[PDB]
């Protein structure tokens, strides 16, 4: 049905950049929205980005700026360009889908992000 | 009198206020000093009113007040509002007006824009649009304003009443509003709530309950429903006949018609056998006028000439 | 009696005619048996007000009709017409009416919809834009509107007063009309006069004549102009005090007002004191009323409902 | 002020093509009309084509689906592309601007078409 995977995840120092990727394996629809959202150890989920119809976006206050989530519907990926990476951003990183509702009920398994 | 004028008018109120109620008698409540939650959806629905008021009918109307959604981070919600340099996307949530999908008749779509003093273009016309499924088209116009980027902040309000319906009938049809520049340069309006994000954006929608779900007077309902009561009645001029003129060649005459018949104080229409307007004395009068076109010579030269409130097309009691 | 109510209305009406067209007399003309030019100047004001009808004031309005200019080859004439996929030009030559600018109270662009069964796509919104001098935006919206592009063919009429009293008073900026599909696909209405070359697209302008040219009642004219004549009166519903009612939270009450005066048969109103309707009796009574908003408890529940034609606004003799 | 000048014409064979163009010398505006007529020696000037607000076009019959106008405003030059040409298309073709009111006022000399 619809299957997440998230990839493009590593170690990097501060000030540098990073791409994650989120492969859709299922069917998802382009008015579909995605997004990321990133879970530090131990504290709970935090919404980062998501893309909707017209490839409108949404931005969370922290990475305003220094992150761009873009998507390429004819493959059914969406990115999250990391800029500025600081370790605040350090975290899982976790890709989300739209599920058949207004909220985000598939998620990826996530990648690590550590910024030193 | 202005004595029993006034007496009369109040006690009209009166009758007409539980009429349109569906009371038979004020019901015997609380007298506290009320959550502003509930005077919030009260001030909203007044202030519209004084705002449509700076340019089923009958039953009185409730009214239902539903915000943007608030956004939670930490909660799997998605956000109610996306952006673009040319648009925004908001979206409502009202799930919980599903079980009163049949009772909607009109729903106003209120945003306030706020004062840009930095735009950069003084004027720009705005479009609401409707977001479909898609393929197919992906969305709908609804309607457009031209606004005053950098004037005051202002309360602007739209009638969203068929894409509400839509929503309220299929959830999985709730894709949210689009506010878009008008393209035939970014959007420099912008709006509370959205931008920058009590002038939150909200819906109104107004219900008539089922329990008071349980024909104007014209033409076609008074000539077929012949009656005693304030009604349509039928009345051709003959030009040349009737007022002994032969100076308009055209038409030879018209229906003005005219209106006539009771209005009580206290195929039926309810137009016609009530008060509905609560006047102190009603008379039966005309409520929608025509114009009339003529051609007539004033020797060689020919005139064509339009006249307003010629022909009488529907009456009420007043 | 039905006896006098008819012959009261028609000689209301004589008087009625003559007024508008500020005649004190009927004007003693030729009978002929006419150009068919000067019928279709009045045949089309008829069939617009019949169009119209599908959904200053007072004084009568000459009407003068603007055909699209016929184009010839061999004169050194610009074409009318342009034609790109997307969108369609049509300039009219307004110059014999410069002289009369001042006069313009209305002009409305008439055009016919042609069907178009090769139609893609059954729905189109089409726009009417002004188009200016440039550097500068290089049109302005006028209106726009849903067409069925293979309905049976109909005609399109757009309030375009705006742009012809612009045209009258600067030649130069009479660059004509666009009729442009609305993009957010070729445009697929179709129109007589403009594709593929009785219909032909035309302008009726109204206008009022300089001897012609030589207040409503409302709070604004009525409050200030105290009269015996019928007017708007003020009236305050104290719920508590003159109904006994506890019920109702907000508002404590009200202006709901009402109309009250004389109204004649045969710093003033004319309004007030003519009878602009031609009324057999005339009598006074609301014009406009607006709605009111009410918070009201059956308990713990509360209760936001609005309730139309409550509060008079303004009064007429009707 | 306003000054046109043609040229591409020539003697052509029936079926073949051929480019004209015109060169506005003085000031001429975006939104002013330009166009072309064609005179066959001792008939009148015939309407062949325009171009207005939009790059709007306007052909006569006798050319449609044979000539297209184009306009570089850029550097104030009108073109006629003439193909599928026919001996009825053998005449003097001038060039013409709008002059300032709706008729064509200034006018270049004209360039020669002859077409076997
Ligand atoms: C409602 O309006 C009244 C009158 O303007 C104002 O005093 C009050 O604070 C408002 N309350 C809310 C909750 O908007
Ligand atoms: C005007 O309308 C009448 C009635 O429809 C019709 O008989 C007549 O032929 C029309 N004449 C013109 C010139 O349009």
């Amino acid at each position: 049905q619809v299957q997440l995977q998230e990839s493009g995840g590593g170690l990097v120092q501060a000030g540098g950049s990073l791409r994650l990727s989120c492969a859709a394996s299922g069917y998802i629809s382009n008015d579909d929205v995605m997004g990321w959202y990133r879970q530090a150890p131990g504290k709970e989920r935090e919404f980062v980005a998501a893309i909707s119809v017209g490839a409108s976006t949404n931005y969370a206050d922290s990475v305003k700026g220094r992150f761009t989530i873009s998507r390429d519907n004819a493959k059914n990926t969406v990115y999250l360009q990391m800029n500025s990476l600081k370790p605040e951003d350090t975290a899982v990183y976790y890709c989300a889908a739209q599920s058949e509702g207004y909220w985000f009920g598939y998620w990826g398994q996530g990648t690590q992000v550590t910024v030193s | 009198d202005m004595d029993q004028f006034m007496r009369k008018r109040i006690e009209a109120i009166r009758g007409q206020i539980l009429s349109k109620l569906k009371l038979t008698s004020p019901p015997e409540y609380p007298e506290p000093e009320v959550p502003p939650e509930v005077i919030s959806i009260y001030n909203s629905t007044r202030d519209l009113l004084q705002e449509k008021a700076s340019r089923e009918e009958y039953y009185a109307k409730e009214v239902y007040k539903i915000d943007m959604p608030p956004f939670f981070p930490s909660e799997n919600a998605i956000p109610p509002t996306f952006y673009r340099p040319y648009f925004r996307i908001v979206r409502f949530d009202v799930s919980a007006m599903e079980k009163r999908a049949s009772n909607l008749v009109k729903a106003e779509f209120r945003v306030f824009r706020l004062q840009n003093p930095k735009a950069r273009v003084p004027e720009q016309r705005i479009e609401l649009y409707q977001i479909l499924k898609s393929t197919s088209p992906t969305q709908r116009y609804i309607d457009s304003k031209v606004v005053k980027t950098r004037a005051e902040g202002e309360w602007l309000s739209f009638d969203v009443t068929d894409a509400v319906h839509e929503w309220l009938h299929h959830k999985d049809r709730n894709l949210g509003f689009k506010i878009s520049l008008h393209c035939p340069e970014e959007l420099e309006a912008r709006f509370a709530g959205i931008d920058g994000t009590g002038k939150t954006p909200h819906l109104l929608l107004m219900l008539l309950p089922s329990y008071r779900l349980e024909g104007a007077l014209d033409a076609a309902y008074c000539f077929r429903n012949v009656q005693d009561n304030c009604c349509l009645r039928p009345l051709y001029i003959d030009f040349k006949r009737d007022l002994g003129w032969k100076w308009i060649h055209e038409p030879k005459g018209y229906n003005a018609n005219f209106c006539a018949g009771a209005c009580p104080y206290l195929v039926l229409s309810l137009y016609n056998t009530i008060n509905p307007e609560a006047s102190a004395s009603p008379c039966c009068v005309s409520q929608d006028l025509e114009p009339l076109t003529i051609l007539y010579y004033i020797g060689k030269t020919p005139k064509i000439e339009q006249l307003s409130n010629m022909i009488v097309k529907s009456c009420k009691c007043s």
